[PDB]
């Protein structure tokens, strides 16, 4: 539910 | 004594620092035109602002010892809780008691209470915010302090929605005990006097100032003409 935070994250 | 992996934190997290955090503020060239004139004139620029700052922040997050080692659902509940109170806490750089504003080089990107105000956030988390900088600014930090404070504030143990909490808490806690041990060698009195107590009390303030962006940003964001003006980050980040 946060793929921009995830990718970020990664 | 200030132990070699103590020592070594700090070093971490002061160059995490530099590498995230910008003094030339040159990027804001990229950020849609400021606008003071109009109702939410300058809501567009800020709106990027704090997008940049949020990506910043998971910049800053990303290289804090231990950060690594929790889950992606913990690391992303951090975050999501830590994001505005660490915002809060780097903009100290910019915030000038000259004129109670944040100063980024430039009147276009110099910021005041009206600007906020034109951004749609009301006094209620103004008035307290800038009352917090203000005190912030009095303690005069390290710069060393000021990480320390940062990656403290985004590892903390009582964010709702921590799976592993005991971990998050330990992690802060190496932390706390580096900041700590480094007040005592580091900092000559009388600004030691109470340092420690004085930052664990802005966390405090921290947490209150998030509760009212909440409130104010659940606001802002029902009402969707000003949602189509924001980012898709600070939409995910914020909600
Ligand atoms: C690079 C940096 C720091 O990251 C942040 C800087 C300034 C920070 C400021 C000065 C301007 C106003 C800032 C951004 C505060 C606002 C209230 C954060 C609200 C975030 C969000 O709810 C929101 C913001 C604007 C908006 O139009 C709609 C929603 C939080 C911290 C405030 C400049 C500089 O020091």
């Amino acid at each position: 539910n946060h793929p921009m935070l995830m990718n970020l994250l990664k | 004594k200030l132990s070699e992996e103590q020592q070594h934190i700090i070093a971490i997290l002061l160059d995490a620092h530099h590498k995230t955090y910008d003094p030339t503020y040159a990027d804001f060239r990229d950020f849609r035109p400021p606008v003071r004139m109009s109702p939410l004139s300058m809501l567009p620029h800020l709106a990027d602002l704090v997008s940049y700052s949020i990506q910043k922040v998971i910049g800053f997050a990303k290289m804090i010892p231990g950060f690594r080692d929790l889950t992606s659902d913990d690391q992303i509940v951090l975050l999501k809780s830590s994001a505005i109170e660490v915002i809060m806490l780097r903009s100290n750089q910019s915030f000038t008691m000259d004129d109670m504003s944040w100063d980024c080089g430039s009147q276009d990107y110099k910021y005041d209470v009206t600007d906020v105000s034109k951004a749609g956030h009301t006094l209620e988390l103004i008035e307290p915010l800038i009352k917090f900088q203000v005190g912030l600014k009095k303690l005069n930090l390290h710069e060393e302090e000021h990480v320390l404070l940062m990656a403290i504030c985004i590892v903390s143990p009582d964010r709702p929605g921590v799976q592993d909490a005991k971990l998050v808490e330990a992690i802060q806690d190496r932390l706390s005990n580096t900041l700590q041990t480094y007040i005592r060698c580091r900092h000559p009195p009388p600004g030691s006097h109470q340092l420690y107590a004085k930052m664990i009390q802005k966390l405090a303030d921290l947490r209150s100032l998030n509760e009212e962006h909440s409130k104010q940003y659940r606001s802002l964001s029902f009402q969707p003409e000003n949602s189509m003006k924001l980012t898709p980050l600070v939409l995910e980040v914020f909600g």
